[PDB]
RNA sequence: CGAUGUCGGCUCAUCACAUCCUGGGGCUGAAGUAGGUCCCAAGGGUAUGGCUGUUCGCCAUUUAAAGUGGUACGCGAGCUGGGUUUAGAACGUCGUGAGACAGUUCGGUCCCUAUCUGCCGUGGGCGCUGGAGAACUGAGGGGGGCUGCUCCUAGUACGAGAGGACCGGAGUGGACGCAUCACUGGUGUUCGGGUUGUCAUGCCAAUGGCACUGCCCGGUAGCUAAAUGCGGAAGAGAUAAGUGCUGAAAGCAUCUAAGCACGAAACUUGCCCCGAGAUGAGUUCUCCCUGACCCUUUAAGGGUCCUGAAGGAACGUUGAAGACGACGACGUUGAUAGGCCGGGUGUGUAAGCGCAGCGAUGCGUUGAGCUAACCGGUACUAAUGAACCGUGAGGCUUAACCU
RNA sequence: AAUUCCUUGUCGGGUAAGUUCCGACCUGCACGAAUGGCGUAAUGAUGGCCAGGCUGUCUCCACCCGAGACUCAGUGAAAU
RNA sequence: ACACAGGUGGUCAGGUAGAGAAUACCAAGGCGCUUGAGAGAACUCGGGUGAAGGAACUAGGCAAAAUGGUGCCGUAACUUC
RNA sequence: AGGACCGAACCGACUAAUGUCGAAAAAUUAGCGGAUGACUUGUGGCUGGGGGUGAAAGGCCAAUCAAACCGGGAGAUAGCU
């Protein structure tokens, strides 16, 4: 209903490179 | 050949004259009374079906009371029965003593083991645990992989998992039998065996001659 | 798995429990009669009936061992006294538990612990 | 109970005074040794004027064990330190000329009769 | 750690069938006072095998 | 239990003298070289004594030639001859474990003249 | 590419046989021990360390051997993050430079509460047909299957000597598995004791609270290993490679075409465990129920009254049974639990009083006092009389014996 | 060598065993003198290596004390 | 964003032991932190102890264990003294 | 005397574990560094976005920084989904 106002900032655990 | 239902008391050590001493586990083989004879014309096989021990006259029900009142036995705590080796005969109401195991050697000894519950890998398999430190993250006592991967896609059967330990039955066979004592209805067998005390146990003679 | 141990733990820790025993003995010898939950009743038996049997004779070393235990003068004065000759010929079994259904607040089986008195 | 990377005293005068245990002998993933058992070791210190030097690998025979031993009858002997005896590593033949201590009969092999008559005791 | 189909009503209500409360249905009627109670416990107003023990 | 208590019993022997830790034992125990059966002499400190019946046990501890030695007896087993008390120590302690670390000039305890 | 985490290590494995060991054989430039090569064989077993992130490899020392491969170069919703592979910094080299370099060093966030399949455990429901309580047969399934050394044979056979068997028997080990607590021990914050600081019980003495159980010393029962017993089989059946007997086709020869023999840790059984949901639902023993009315769309039908047995469940006391269910014992015609009495065990000479000493303290009473889970007893307390579920002789067809 | 591909250069020390470390040689792919060269006592939550003590890190885990996990009563989410 | 294990400047600050505003136990004073009751499985978290061995673990002694105060004696290489 | 030493308050964050739909949009527990100084802190000011400030990391500038936030050009453009 809402939008969260505050997104989570993620990282990347894998680089998969 | 036959054997027998005793109750195991605790364990002991017996003495011998030239200074070792025996770790023996003592059973109680009181008398075993013949409820019923099995025959290969009516059970297609050949047994004798025994009972040990008193009851309560209020605790045993009509049908264990006509039972044991066919054959004129005294009731008894349970019923267990064994295969005959067809040289041998038993009747009805017959009384069988621990004087038959005067002239044995090794004995196999049947008894539920003690339960240890819901018991997990490392103590039920052996596992090895992973390392205490270096790392480790909530993984020190954990079973590890299950499985390989897509190509099988499930886990097999008869894996390796934690669960229900004890509270079996099992057979140690090949016991040396220490002592009869048909008097005092005492079996003394070298070694332990399974269960705790005052559970009920079946000796019968070695059959790994 | 706890093979032949006793001794409820009752989610609380060693010093805990024994301070609890020690008031919960000494509010049922001073009012011989209190309303708690059923496990707690019955480990109550192991610890406030060894102190009635303490109480059957009177000695200053007795007294000074009852005293050791319940912290409380007023409670050895209670023992030694009362508690001891009423149940001078009474081979144990000095209290009763009587169970009055579950608690209100969380269900907790609750009962009825009093000694073998109050018959006035 | 001597293991890998165990110390061990000397009881024999071949001029080592400690050792290392470095391989249990007698079996595949042997675990420790017991009273008698053969034993690869390295000496970690030793007499300048002695026979053997430092970082040498020979074999030797315990003889002592903190662990101790176990009699027929339930009895044990323990010990406040465990030594061994020097070897040839083709011949068991301990080197020493004597051994000090107390020695258990437990190495009354038909083979140990050079250890046990040097032995003080037992 | 997540489902991947929403499990039916069905399968809601299979899980769901030993979830069911059972009635007491034992039932005691006192000695004396006739009081209907808890097996092997007090009554309401405070009796047990006939005689009062709560005087309260 | 009564069929195990008196299975014990009449293995007991009577003639078992009374000695408390810290008091010196020399035990006379049986040894067997093949055929040959000799008397070997044991003496030392009984630092702790087991009381279990049948399965009562002492464990003896002695200052050899370079380090001490241990030895647990079994009271009733027939290895053991004879028990023989020359001191008593004077200590107020179950178990005498404490003696392991000391050596020398503190090793040594008092006596009880009782 | 609207995301399949990609090297090693750990834990846990499973399969193939192109076999490393153990087992059975052919040939040998096979005297014997020890080998070489090939065939059959996958039952079990198939290292520990130093260096490096390493796999690998080199090295050290063991073993009967330290097998080769597949499984997302098995396995990160199981663990780690050393290498590689973000952002900092430096060296060498390339570039005027920003910067770059399978060039090298120092440092550098690894998320998930399991719906489904699967797997390890454990229950409820119904079925198996009158119901109930027991004991079994066993289809079927699983577990286990490893082996060294020493001695005898014998110092025999063999061999110029040096060296040194086959087959068979006995003893004693390693690794692995099952069980157990009698012994040796660990643990034992529920037992006893010592002791430091402080607060409190009027004060001394004596005790309790708190300081990681305050710090320690022992230690009961349980659980437990390092402790102590036991196990791997023997035997039988059918075989693999192989060796054969007799024997023609093909007058001979030939293990094969007919026929008859042996022949391996492989296969089936033997040993242990699960097991009749084995819907193909099995067998045996014992126990309980053998009263009346009506109705119709007269059916293996429905309804009412009276009886509800065997047994079960529920509740309580509980257990060396247990996550909860379940399982076992007991409920007064009673030792199920608690307490109590006695004993044992453990700790170790209580408090009080008396004596000696200026005192700390010591001695006597005193191996005292206190003792958890242990052992043998004892109805002292709690396990209530009852209620609840479960019925009233159990279908049709056919066959065989009484009638 | 914080610089070295070939390379775990060669020899020695240390270990039973040393691609790491320390010392020496120079065949310096591709060190070098204020984008400073070589030493340097003291200092460093700085990199590497070795030794004594110490230990459950480990061989190999066992028991115990608490908080969750499990059951009952009340309240009652989430990603998908 | 919450009746949120966080953050927020200054003043007063007692007794016993202690060098001390450290630390332990307390006074004045204030609180038991707004879910409880049972059971006493695996496993996770925070801790205690441990036979024999003592880094064999591991990329690495990571983590744990250990040392720990006062007074006296004594104290090396090297050095900018 | 000392950018001196040990060590609380205070300031900081080297290691480990826990916690990752947490008590918490970087914390807790046990250790750890500085702790008379180039220290720390209260209150109030000044520096404004191609600009500030920076013991210099492309760090920080209201949980957002290799060019902050808000409104407008604006329905920018999108051979792409």
């Amino acid at each position: 209903n809402n939008r969260p106002v505050y997104i989570p900032r993620p990282r990347p655990p894998h680089p998969r490179l | 050949m036959i054997g027998l239902v005793g109750k195991k008391v605790g364990m002991t050590r017996i003495f011998t004259e030239d200074g070792v001493s025996i770790p023996v586990t003592v059973i109680e083989v009181e008398a075993n009374r013949v409820t019923q004879v099995k025959d290969l014309a009516n059970d297609g096989y050949r047994a004798i079906q025994v009972t040990t021990g008193a009851k309560k006259a209020n605790r045993v029900t009509k049908p264990e009371a006509g039972h044991f009142a066919k054959a004129g036995v005294e009731a008894g705590r349970g019923l267990w029965e064994f295969r005959l080796a067809e040289g041998e005969e038993f009747t009805v109401g017959q009384s069988i003593s621990v004087e038959l195991f005067a002239d044995v050697k090794k004995v196999d000894v049947t008894g539920t083991s003690k339960g240890k519950g819901f018991a997990g890998t490392v103590k039920r398999w052996n596992f090895r645990t992973q390392d205490a430190t270096h790392g480790n993250s909530l993984s020190h006592r954990v079973p590890g992989s299950i499985g390989q991967n897509q190509t099988p896609g499930k886990v097999f059967k008869g894996k390796k998992m934690a669960g229900q330990m004890g509270n079996e039955r099992v057979t140690v066979q090949s016991l040396d039998v220490v002592r009869v004592d048909a008097e005092r209805n005492l079996l003394l067998v070298k070694g332990a065996v399974p269960g705790a005390t005052g559970s009920d146990l079946i000796v019968k003679p070695a059959v790994k001659a | 798995m706890r093979h032949r141990k006793s001794g409820r733990q009752l989610n609380r820790n060693s010093s805990h429990r024994q301070a609890m025993f020690r008031n919960m003995a000494g509010s049922l010898v001073r009012h011989e009669i209190i309303k708690t939950t059923l496990p707690k009743a019955k480990e109550l038996r192991r610890v406030v009936e060894p102190l009635i049997t303490l109480a059957k004779t009177d000695s200053v070393a007795n007294r000074r061992l009852a005293f050791a235990r319940t912290r409380d003068n007023e409670i050895v004065a209670k023992l030694f006294n009362e508690l001891g000759p009423r149940f001078a010929s009474r081979a144990g079994g000095y209290t009763r538990i009587l169970k009055c259904g579950f608690r209100a607040g969380d269900n907790a089986p609750m009962a009825y612990i009093e000694l073998v008195d109050r018959s006035e | 109970m001597i293991q890998e990377q165990t110390m061990l005293n000397v009881a024999d005068n071949s001029g080592a005074r400690r050792v290392m245990c470095i391989k249990v002998l007698g079996g595949s993933h042997r675990r420790y040794a017991g009273v008698g058992d053969i034993i690869k070791i390295t000496i970690k210190e030793a007499i300048p004027r002695g026979k053997v030097k430092k970082g040498d690998v020979l074999k030797a025979v315990v003889v002592r064990t903190k662990k101790g031993v176990r009699r027929p009858d339930g009895s044990v002997i323990r010990f406040d330190g465990n030594a061994c005896v020097l070897l040839n590593n083709n011949s068991e033949q301990p080197i020493g000329t004597r051994i000090f201590g107390p020695v258990t009969r437990e190495l009354r092999s038909e083979k140990f009769m050079k250890i046990i008559s040097l032995a003080p005791e037992v | 750690a997540v489902q991947q189909n929403k499990p039916t009503r069905s399968k809601r209500g299979m899980r769901r069938s030993h979830d069911a409360l059972t009635a007491v249905t034992s039932l005691s009627v006192d000695k004396t006072s006739g009081e209907k109670h808890l097996r092997h416990h007090i009554t309401a107003d405070g009796y047990y095998r006939g005689r009062k023990v709560i005087a309260k | 239990s009564n069929i195990i208590k008196q299975l014990e019993q009449e293995q007991m022997k009577q003639d078992v003298p009374s000695f408390r830790p810290g008091d010196t034992v020399e035990v006379k125990v049986w040894v067997v070289e093949g055929s040959k059966k000799r008397l070997q002499a044991f003496e030392g400190v009984v630092i702790a004594i087991r009381n279990r019946g049948l399965h009562s046990a002492f464990t003896v501890r002695k200052i050899s030639n370079g380090e001490g030695v241990e030895r647990v007896f079994q009271t009733h087993s027939p290895v053991v001859d004879s028990i023989s008390v020359k001191r008593r120590g004077a200590v107020r302690k179950a178990k005498l474990y404490y003696l392991r670390e000391r050596t020398g000039k503190a090793a040594r305890i008092k006596e009880r003249l009782n």
